[PDB]
């Protein structure tokens, strides 16, 4: 009966979760953690990552 | 300045090395040209320069 309102709630939380999930994406880089990239590479390639 | 043959790669922005860290440091946003040429004829001696 109350599918529409719950759907809105369902979309909003899912969107935030997806955005949060996007932080765990390498995006074609060696790591998803900035601290590891700084601690492991020189600035010419760390800047690229 | 005068350096070794193998140290010419270290005269670059963002490089980790001994002369890079403790002798001559380049900034990350460096613009310009590095010129390197062999000076065995002038800067070397048979007894050790």
């Amino acid at each position: 009966a109350l599918g529409k309102l719950q759907d809105v709630v369902n979309h909003n939380a899912q969107a935030l979760n997806t955005l949060v999930k996007q932080l765990s994406s390498k995006f074609g880089a060696i790591s998803s953690v900035l601290n590891d990239i700084l601690s492991r590479l020189d600035p010419p390639e760390a800047e690229v990552q | 300045f005068v350096i070794r043959g193998n140290e010419v790669s270290q005269i670059a922005p963002g490089q980790t090395g001994n002369i890079a860290d403790y002798n001559y440091k380049l900034p990350d946003d460096f613009t310009g040209c590095v010129i390197a040429w062999n000076s065995n004829k002038l800067d070397s001696k048979v007894g050790g320069n």
